[PDB]
């Protein structure tokens, strides 16, 4: 079925989109 | 963390937004 | 001969690639 | 900032790496 999980690069794009001007911190750790 | 809630499991808009600055 | 500017979503992918395991802060306003 | 150094202007690998944690 379609996938609803946000992983790797997609998680970072989601944070970019959603956080907007607020920005965010990210660390690819496991 | 975000990987656990969003990648391993599924997160809602607010769980995700809670990781913003 | 391609655009050499990194903007928006592309800026975030570059950081992801380049920073690797170090991680980063993405603060667009500053 | 990163937007002006890299988006508005062009940045080198090191200027970009300077925004890593």
């Amino acid at each position: 079925f379609v996938n609803q999980h946000l992983c790797g690069e997609h998680l970072v794009e989601a944070l970019y989109l959603v956080c907007g001007e607020r920005g965010f911190f990210y660390t690819p750790k496991t | 963390g975000i990987v656990e809630q969003c990648c391993t499991s599924i997160c809602s808009l607010y769980q995700l937004e809670n990781y913003c600055n």
